[PDB]
RNA sequence: GGCCCCAUGGUGUAAUGGUUAGCACUCUGGACUUUGAAUCCAGCGAUCCGAGUUCAAAUCUCGGUGGGACCUCCA
């Protein structure tokens, strides 16, 4: 299985804005966000840090210069460079941008609630004041208009509708609160306003509401007895599942849900009820997953509640697949980007035990593989943590690639450790391998320090729940992360050094040592193994060297065989490094299936590729895997057998199923483990 | 006398489903001995009467074998075996159960048994030897040294099994021989040398399981039959003392399952000597092998089999005294004779034997006349017995002549409606009506010898004729009842027919009534809560009863018509709830005195209550019914009761009454006429072990002989002929001295 | 009549066949037959199992491999014999007062003397009806056809069919187990344990029972009186994997149940086979492909075997009155066609599908399908669209020659491992990489906490199925050129131990086998504890 | 002994040199772990036997084998 690693954020402050935001929007093929205020629209661009367009619906005599009226929704409309805006007064404006024209396309007596544009913008949905449904065509012609209201309610639920569309936007769902039975209900429409079916009667129903992308279960929430769960419904208006969040009873609201751009990851938003006197809130954005219908939590990330940090509203990229953007109430901009993969262990052949770490939330799910080939949703061993988990790593050290470092919410480095002795804590508890008389002989690693992290001076940190991504154990004392500059792309890089000498004391001291400055942004770091190298892909995707070891901390730029400076094509997410014969390279891989050895493109269908000691294997998208040797091979004799011309043979090529994906290598038993998108393994020679 | 005597008269029955039971002895009027059930029994083929019985096994009779005496007398001993993991020696004596010994000690049912009378010089009265071969993996060693049994040797088979065995002697002397062969596709030869068997020789053989051996001492020589399942027949020889193998004859297709040497005889004080084989095979044909008269080399004879719709082959087969006849036990339960033809020696002609059903009897109903029986059980089928004039000659015959239905179903009950009509209570819903056909009644003028315009009012067959040709066809169908009939009864006047189906609430217990002539539902009776099990209508035909499981009674009292076209209606006048009832557990039986007043029930309690007190029917305006006299313990659960349907001088009830165990009891009842109630019960005749069956009765049915309302041509009026339905394959019918005024 | 020079044509064809043998020249069989049939003036062509029947000894022992008519009753690896049960009452009719909507036939139906769900007309009815429900004649007259076509039978296989098998007494299924057991040993017992034990020596093996039930009556109690009959596969009716759907059916019972069942059945030691069924009336065909989805994907429902069954609509049934009145109209054959290959599209790599479309004959269906040959219909769209079915049924060797005509010539051992209802199991085979071609397979486990049988306590490791592929060997023959008897076992039995004992850290190697393969295991090493074969691995 | 006609899958007849054969009964195979005989879909199978005319003949000449028809000698 695999997790998320956070790699790039992106964060604008303070823009200058006249009121205070109330709804947002985004136009992808321009870039820019659209930010509808209490006063006018506004349009920023934040990778440049400007403000081209403000329009002022005050001064034309539409919003109230009183101090009042809320903007229904800015949405964006494609192949134009116009606005289509509401007014909770009960209008709706076709604004247009850079020549500021303004002119009323709709007027409603009863005012409008929500405005839901389908994927495919040719027919909108509008809710009126007057619990009314209007069906509008692209061009504001009218088309229909019918009325939506064809144990008791949830206390916090402000009766307001919410409407959801599926991918292909044949049918849609609206939420109510019916008056009747005073309870959310769901009913759901086709195109052309066909009663296709209502919810059954479910008692503790939430009001959130995200049809899925692809499309065949409604999520929602209820708060049962004891706990609050997230349930799927289905077109037909059935539960058909549920899984629960945790978290007590009558803790914690949850304000809406929204998927993926690819009916992926769910997030899922939560806020901490004021049930103390004080009861100092907490903002919750948690990110989980599917597996074998078993929901793993990979990411939780916690705001201030109140303040200059209250979240405004969240937006997922409707075409960039893991990109989440974050609208605050001070003017404050945020963005996010995610991409998959795995946690494994390399080291010498002889001592190595090929690993892997699985998320799932306060729990790490240990797979040895070397000895116990485990399914998924089982484990080897497991470890427990009282906060969230999300960043895992292992040692990088040839002889002890097995010992885990597991970093949490609450930045608690804390360093899991094998040993003679199993200490019997009961941190780590056995998985399948272990019961009354089922036992098999091996060792299980023993908690060794609770490291916590210091930073300069004693500043709030940030808004930002995250300060520190891509933790590297370079060394059993020194680690390294990375951070980004809001101001310049100087990106920082520091050294978490081991303040505490040795067992001194619980709750060891990790010191920032250094802080190292390169200028761009950096969104993959790697080190090698024998050598222990530093390689750094700057946002272009150049390759820089980077050396720890030198006290000046100088970057400087890989050079390839005849000296001369490595360029990425393209941004590369996953990168290792290789040995090949002589040379070291940046090896390297793309979203868009590309082999990019040094700077040269070798292939162009590859799925998934691993390299192990001497040892390259790929799976290619013809659904065929192969394996390559790095002993005696040369850079132009890879380059000819990867040339995909040359005639394959049953040597070296190997067909397996529809989309295998590798997860590790097993070199002394010469076995390779593939994962299938059903969720099982399989093992081949 | 003055004490009556019991005698049984007529024993129906064949054998269980097992392979090796069967038996003649080697002398003149050579007796049969088979197993029916739990029993063994025996029988003449020439006299066509069963002789005897010898109880005294429990559980499933497997392997039976005589002892021939030397001489050629008939024999006087008989070994058995059975399930019961308990092998019985028996001794018989002017056709009496003389001795038997019960030899234990198995740990598993036995299946295979030989002995034969041991010469040893010391004189070593009546000194036999016997061998055992059972379930235990083992085989066991005997010997009936006189009037005491020892087991002698125990041999076992690691976790192989036994399944052939016979005893001989070596050619020149008295030592023991045995033939053991066993699933190991292989045979084992065991002499007694010292003073134990000892391991001798290890034959390689068939491939398959051997279900067979035989010796065969002619002259000097020894040959051992040695049948197989693979179709393949092995002769050996053993010459002085190595054995060497022979003609390896063949032309089975299927399993062979018996081997039998023609045995020796005494024709004119002259023994004759015959070398010849008899054989039989799932094939269904049996094959005589026969030597060449010229060339030693042996050749097919004659291809006797049968040809009876789709059955299997054969068990076993018995061959004769000397050649006369030869007999074949079929697959579902059948005994296949032939007689070689004196004009044609590969000629032979089919004869008659007995029958019987290869299940418990469920059901018995006598003929209105008295001149036949009609049975069902569970071998879903249902037979008919008759009587036959053996020309002038004496000692008259009652055997099968007729077989109405062969249905599919587990058939449970019985009816007559008239001369010849039939109902048979399934295990479906609905219930089955049949009547005859003329070929039938044809038949049984030519058979009985009562005038075709008299039996209107104006040999017998063989497994042919009764199989495949013999069918009552069906003339209507009769539905309504939600669940499978459990009883069936009719009234006497054959105009209302009364049935109750399985049930397990009170809506389902309901009885049904139909009309005989329109058959349409009369009316529907609901009352108690379960099965009704016995049911039965008054002589008076006023009456009703439905003693069920519920331990109550029901007294359905007839109700006055008025318009005379209606169906007549009937009315709850009497009843009983828990408290009322005087039964201890479950019912199973009634009925009615012939005196319209009284009656008798029989529960599982061990007790027979004679409650009647039905008088003053003119008079009829409260309910005054209840316990009669004493109750009766006999000691066992009652099943069915009877009255014989005749009154007697001093006010006797006589009745029938039935066990669990065969344990048929004629008991004598009268009411004291005082507070008295003791001594008014009295006993008469018991039945001993041979005259008794060995598992449940289920109808104790009388012989109410309408057709003699007075009694117009008679022997002097004494006997009494009734039925017991048991439960373990037997049909048999007794005679009763009643009297003498 | 002509017919008795055509006994001659075979007395002269047989005279052709056994000559050229006796010179050994391979000879051709339709045109002899074309030949010698044109000069004794013949007008019908003979038919092979006549050409069979009339053969001397010897004869039918070398002309029996060129002389086999349908060679595909023996290319799995068994002999599969079909027998019947007494009509009875489904055991849900009591309290509930209907049995099942869909469910045609039974012994209150209009079909008169009719099994449940079995009507009248299938071929194993005719085969049993005559021999009034008796399993000696049953099993004998299947065996003798059998021997009829010219096959062997050294390998045996029983199926129960018709209603439920536990709504008897316990009187009639003993019969049962006993007269089937004797029939193909031999024996004639009295009780169970006789027979097995004389079963266990018999020369015919046994290979083990398949029995059909519904979830309610499978239990702990029940799963012991299957493990003493020697019954090894079980078989549930699952129709429709929707809550509800299973109650507006009057299906009697809840998914939660069949869950429940499968947990117990396979850590028990089962291999459990589901009866789905497509197009039931409120469903659809998106519901179904999520269905399917779900079912194949949920690690609460991946069997070890699959029998698909589209609805029929049948007269004197629930879902007549339904489509008379003008509800739950029926699919087109062009749609059905599709759905089906979208099935057969998600079919995981280790699920063997057996049955695709119902016996029923056309004149008693009055909708749902036309032809009765569904499956090579799915499989040419199949290939019309690019998507590949790739079970087991499609892939074992015995197929995969009579179809095509390449057979393996590298040899490779897969592995895989899952997550069953509960436990977790792994999947070794010998098969061809390059070519998608199988032979033998395995089925290994770790049983859960929630065992209820006392020799499986204590660090357990189950075995619940070996089988290698091909044409069936008889017992202790060797032949080069089938692969029943080439040695995959011992390798498959080596492989399993290694992990069991090392991977799994388990203490006992417990094996679920037949009857007659017993002896088969007391050569590895193995011994009797029970109706299980253990082994002491540490 | 001439005389006039005919020969096609195992069986019944189709088809006038672009040559280069379709239909029916029958047989075999797959759906099928519910079936040799049922359903559906695929398949194996022929222009008696020679010289030839025409670039080319199940299609035309001549043959000699088999069958049918008129007058047959014959015994
Ligand atoms: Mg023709
Ligand atoms: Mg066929």
């Amino acid at each position: 299985m695999r997790n998320l690693k956070l790699f790039r954020t992106l964060e604008f402050r303070d823009i200058q804005g006249p009121g205070n935001p109330q709804c947002f929007s985004l136009r992808t093929e321009q870039g820019t966000v659209l930010i509808g205020s209490e006063h006018g629209l506004i349009e920023v661009d934040p990778v440049s840090r400007e403000v081209k367009n403000e329009v002022s619906l005050v001064a034309e005599g539409f919003l109230p210069e009183d101090g009042s009226g809320r903007i229904v929704g800015v949405q964006d409309l494609l192949d134009q460079e116009s606005v289509c805006v509401a007014t909770a007064s009960g209008d709706v404006i076709l604004c247009s941008l850079s020549t500021q024209q303004l002119e009323c396309v709709g007027s409603v007596a009863s005012g409008i609630s929500v405005m839901s544009w389908s994927p495919d913008q040719e027919l909108v949905l509008l809710a009126t004041g007057q619990q009314t449904l209007i069906m509008m065509t692209k061009d504001f012609e009218p088309i229909l208009e019918q009325q939506i209201h064809q144990e008791s309610a949830l206390p916090w639920d402000d009766h307001r509708p919410q409407v959801t569309w599926r991918g292909d936007g044949q049918f849609f769902a609206v939420s109510v609160v019916c008056p009747e039975t005073g309870a959310r209900k769901v009913r759901v429409w086709n195109r052309e306003f066909a009663l296709q079916s209502t919810s059954e009667p479910v008692a503790g129903l939430g009001p959130a509401l995200a049809w899925k992308p692809s499309g065949s279960l409604i999520a929602s929430t209820q708060d049962k007895p004891n706990q609050q769960d997230i349930v799927f419904f289905e077109k037909n208006g059935l539960l058909h599942g549920h899984f629960t969040l945790p978290f007590l009873k009558d803790e914690v609201k949850v304000n809406d849900l929204l998927w993926n751009a690819d009916s992926s990851v769910l997030a899922v938003w939560l806020e901490d009820l004021q049930r103390e006197e004080s009861s100092i809130p907490k903002t919750c954005v948690q990110l989980w997953t599917v597996g074998n219908y078993h929901w793993y939590l990979k990411q939780s990330l916690s705001f201030s509640t109140c303040g200059k940090s209250k979240i405004v509203s969240l937006m997922w990229d409707p075409v960039t697949p893991y990109r989440l953007h974050v609208l605050c109430q001070g003017w404050h901009y945020l963005a996010y980007d995610w991409h998959w993969t795995t946690d494994r262990s390399v080291g010498d052949n002889s001592s190595d035990l090929s690993n892997v770490a699985v998320i799932d939330g306060n729990r790490v799910l240990v797979t040895v593989f070397r000895q116990t080939v485990v399914p998924p949703p089982m484990c080897t061993y497991q470890l427990l943590f009282p906060h969230p988990v999300n960043q895992v790593t292992f040692l990088a050290h040839p002889q002890k690639s097995n010992d885990l470092a597991v970093l949490d919410a609450s930045n608690q480095i804390s360093v899991y450790k094998c040993g003679d002795c199993p200490s019997a804590d009961p941190t780590v508890k056995l998985g399948a391998v272990g019961g009354s008389g089922f036992k098999v002989c091996l060792r299980t690693p023993h908690l060794e320090k609770r490291y916590k992290i210091q930073f300069e001076n004693n500043e709030d940190q940030d808004v930002n729940p995250l300060k520190l991504g891509l933790l590297t154990w370079i060394e059993e004392d020194v680690f390294l992360a990375v951070s980004h500059s809001e101001f310049s792309p100087r990106s920082v890089i520091h050294h978490l050094t081991a303040a505490s000498s040795e067992m001194d004391e619980e709750h060891g001291q990790l010191n920032v040592s250094s802080s190292a400055a390169v200028d761009g942004v950096i969104i993959s770091l790697c080190c090698n193994s024998k050598t222990k190298s530093v390689v750094l892909q700057l946002a272009d995707g150049q390759i820089f060297k980077y050396l720890w070891e030198s006290p000046s901390l100088a970057i400087k730029p890989w050079k390839n065989s005849g000296g001369f400076p490595v360029r990425f094509p393209y941004p590369c997410t996953q990168t290792e490094l290789a040995m090949i014969g002589e040379e070291e390279c940046v090896l390297g891989l793309t979203d868009r299936c590309r082999f990019f050895i040094n700077d040269i493109e070798v292939a162009s269908n590859i799925t998934s590729f691993a390299v192990y000691d001497e040892f390259l294997l790929l799976t290619t998208h013809s659904h065929t895997c192969q394996c390559f040797c790095l002993r005696d091979a040369s850079f132009k004799t890879l380059q000819a057998g990867l040339s995909s011309n040359h005639v394959s043979h049953g040597e070296v090529l190997r067909k397996v199923e529809r989309g295998s994906r590798i997860v590790t290598v097993v070199p002394q038993d010469t076995k390779l483990v593939l994962q299938m998108p059903r969720g099982n393994l399989e093992v081949v020679h | 006398m003055v004490a009556p005597v019991l005698e049984t008269s007529h024993v129906f029955c064949c054998p269980n489903r097992v392979r090796g039971v069967l038996n003649w002895s080697s002398g003149p009027r050579g007796l049969l001995a088979f197993g029916t059930s739990c029993s063994v029994v025996l029988y003449d083929p020439l006299k066509r009467v069963v002789v005897t019985n010898l109880n005294g096994h429990t559980a499933r009779v497997n392997c039976i074998q005589w002892i021939c005496k030397q001489d050629g007398s008939p024999s006087t001993e008989l070994v058995s075996g059975g399930s019961d993991n308990q092998v019985i020696h028996w001794e018989i004596e002017d056709n009496q159960l003389l001795k038997a010994v019960h030899l234990q000690g198995h740990e598993g049912p036995v299946y295979a048994v030989h002995a034969v009378y041991q010469r040893r010089t010391s004189d070593p009265a009546l000194c036999t030897l016997i061998v055992s071969a059972a379930a235990d993996s083992a085989v066991r060693l005997w010997s009936k040294k006189g009037p005491e049994v020892m087991c002698l040797q125990t041999l076992n088979f690691g976790n192989g099994f036994a399944l052939a065995l016979c005893l001989s002697f070596l050619p020149n002397t008295d030592v023991p021989i045995l033939a053991c062969g066993n699933d190991d596709c292989r045979i084992h030869i065991f002499a007694q040398q010292n003073d134990q068997f000892q391991k001798v020789l290890s034959l390689c053989g068939h491939e398959d399981w051997i279900r067979g051996v035989e010796w065969a001492a002619f002259g000097r020589d020894l040959f051992l039959a040695s049948c197989s399942q693979d179709c393949l027949i092995r002769i050996w020889k053993l010459y002085i003392f190595a054995v060497t193998l022979e003609t390896v004859l063949a032309g089975h297709e299927n399993w062979v399952n018996a081997v039998h040497w023609q045995p020796v005889f005494y024709k004119d004080g002259v023994l004759q000597q015959p070398v010849r084989l008899l054989s039989a095979s799932m094939d269904k044909t049996m094959i005589l092998w026969a030597p060449d008269e010229e060339s030693g080399v042996w050749l097919e004879q004659v291809r006797v089999g049968e040809v009876g719709g789709n059955t299997l082959g054969f068990y076993d087969c018995q061959f004769n005294e000397d050649g006369s006849m030869i007999i074949a036990h079929a697959f579902h339960g059948a005994l296949h004779l032939w007689k070689q033809n004196t004009v044609n020696p590969r000629e032979w002609t089919p004869e008659i034997v007995i029958s019987g059903h290869f299940d418990g009897v469920q059901d018995l109903v006598w003929d209105p006349e008295g001149e036949f029986i009609i049975t069902v059980g569970t071998d879903q089928t249902t037979r008919l017995f008759a009587p036959w004039k053996r020309k002038d000659q004496s000692q008259v015959t009652w055997h099968e002549i007729a077989r109405p239905q062969i249905h599919g179903y587990d058939l449970k009950c019985l009816a007559m409606i008239n001369r010849f009509q039939f109902v048979s209570g399934a295990d479906e819903k609905v219930l089955r009506v049949f009547s005859a056909p003329r070929n039938f009644v044809e038949n049984f003028c030519a058979i009985t010898g009562q005038s075709l315009n008299h039996v209107l009012c104006n040999e017998p067959p063989t497994e042919d004729h009764l199989l495949q040709n013999t069918l009552w066809p069906e003339v209507q169908k009769l539905y309504g009842h939600g669940y499978e009939i459990f009883c069936v009864t009719c009234n006497s006047s054959k105009t209302l027919l009364a049935s109750a189906c399985k049930a397990a609430k009170k809506e389902h217990a309901a009885i049904i009534l139909w009309n005989t002539t329109s058959w349409k539902q009369v009316q529907n009776l609901v009352f108690h809560s379960l099965t009704v099990t016995q049911m039965a209508f008054s002589p008076n035909e006023k009456f009703l009863l439905a003693v069920s499981r519920d331990r109550t009674w029901s007294l359905w009292k007839k109700q006055d018509t008025i318009s005379p076209e209606f169906e007549p209606v009937f009315s709850l006048f009497a009843f009983t709830n828990k408290i009322t009832s005087v039964h201890s557990r479950i019912i199973w039986s009634c009925d009615w005195s012939p005196d319209s007043k009284y009656f008798f029930t029989g529960s599982r309690d061990k007790k027979v209550v004679v409650w009647g007190e039905c008088d003053s029917t003119d008079d009829c305006i409260e309910h005054n019914i209840g316990p009669c006299s004493s109750v009766l313990d006999v000691g066992g659960a009652v099943t069915a009761v009877s009255v014989c349907p005749v009154l007697h001088p001093s006010q006797r009830y006589v009745v029938a009454v039935g066990l669990e165990c065969g344990k048929i009891c004629l008991y004598t009842w009268k009411k004291t006429d005082q507070v008295p109630e003791i001594n008014d019960w009295t006993h008469c005749v018991e039945t001993s072990q041979s005259q008794s069956h060995t598992l449940a009765i289920r109808k104790l049915c009388w012989k109410n002989c309408s057709g003699k309302t007075e009694q117009k041509e008679a022997e002097g009026a004494e006997w009494l002929h009734f039925a017991s339905c048991g439960e373990d394959h037997t049909v048999k019918i007794h005679r009763v001295n009643k009297c003498a005024l | 009549s002509p017919a008795e020079l055509m006994m001659l044509t075979i007395g002269d064809v047989i005279k052709q066949l056994i000559e050229a043998h006796e010179q050994g020249k391979d000879i051709d069989l339709n045109k002899v037959k074309t030949k010698t049939a044109a000069k004794y003036g013949l007008s019908a062509q003979p038919r092979l199992v006549d050409i069979i029947a009339a053969v001397p000894p010897q004869y039918r022992k070398v002309l029996m491999p060129k002389l086999k008519a349908k060679p595909i009753r023996t290319a799995s690896g068994i002999a599969v014999v079909a027998v019947m049960c007494k009509p009875h009452r489904c055991p849900h009719i009591s309290f509930t007062g209907n049995i099942c909507v869909y469910c045609p036939g039974g012994p209150d139906s209009d079909f008169e003397y009719s099994t449940q769900s079995y009507t009248g007309y299938e071929p194993t009815s005719m085969r049993a009806i005559r021999a009034r429900y008796d399993p000696f004649l049953q099993t004998r007259h299947r065996i003798e056809q059998l021997k009829q076509l010219g096959h062997s039978v050294d390998k045996v296989e029983f199926i129960v069919m018709g209603g439920t098998f536990m709504a008897l007494p316990e009187e009639y299924r003993d019969y049962f187990i006993r007269n089937l057991h004797d029939a193909l040993s031999g024996h004639t017992s009295n009780n169970i344990y006789e027979a097995v034990k004389y079963s266990e020596r018999s020369l015919t093996k046994c290979i083990g029972i398949t029995i059909e039930t519904r979830p309610d009556y499978c239990m702990k109690r029940h799963l012991s009186d299957m493990l003493t009959y020697g019954c090894t596969r079980l078989e549930i009716g699952v129709q429709s994997v929707y809550e509800d759907v299973a109650r507006d059916t009057n299906r009697g019972h809840t998914v939660k149940a069949v869950c429940e069942s499968f947990h117990l059945a396979k850590d028990s030691g089962f291999k459990v086979v589901a009866h789905m069924m497509p197009d039931l009336p409120n469903v659809g065909l998106e519901r179904d492909i999520e269905q399917f989805t779900e079912f194949f994907e949920n690690p609460a429902f991946r069997p070890d075997g699959l029998k698909l069954y589209p609805t029929l609509v049948i007269r004197g049934t629930g879902l007549y009155e339904l489509w008379k009145s003008g509800r739950y109209k029926s699919y087109s054959p062009s749609d059905l066609v599709e759905l089906v290959a979208r099935i057969l599209a998600l079919v995981p790599p280790w699920t063997r599908v057996y049955r695709v479309q119902r016996d029923i004959p056309m004149p008693l269906v009055s909708s749902g399908v036309e032809h009765g040959n569904l499956r090579e219909l799915a499989l040419a769209r199949m290939k019309d669209l690019g998507i590949q079915c790739r079970d087991v049924r499609t892939r074992e060797v015995g197929i995969q020659e009579i179809h095509h005509k390449v057979r393996p010539y590298q040899v490779e051992l897969v592995r895989r491992d899952y997550v069953a209802n509960g436990g977790w199991e792994t999947f070794l085979s010998y098969e061809d990489p390059d070519q998608d071609i199988l032979i033998g397979l395995l089925r290994l486990r770790k049983c859960s906490e929630e065992t209820f049988r006392f020799e499986l306590g204590g660090g357990v490791s189950i075995v619940r199925e070996l089988h290698v592929y091909g044409s069936v060997v008889p017992v202790s023959s060797r032949d080069p050129t089938k692969f029943q008897h080439q040695g995959f076992g011992m390798l498959l039995m080596e492989e399993a131990e290694r992990i069991a004992r090392e991977e799994h850290g388990s203490g006992k190697i417990a094996v679920i086998s037949g009857v007659g393969t017993r002896n088969y295991y007391r050569k590895i090493g193995y011994r009797l504890q029970g109706p299980y074969m253990v082994k002491m691995l540490k």
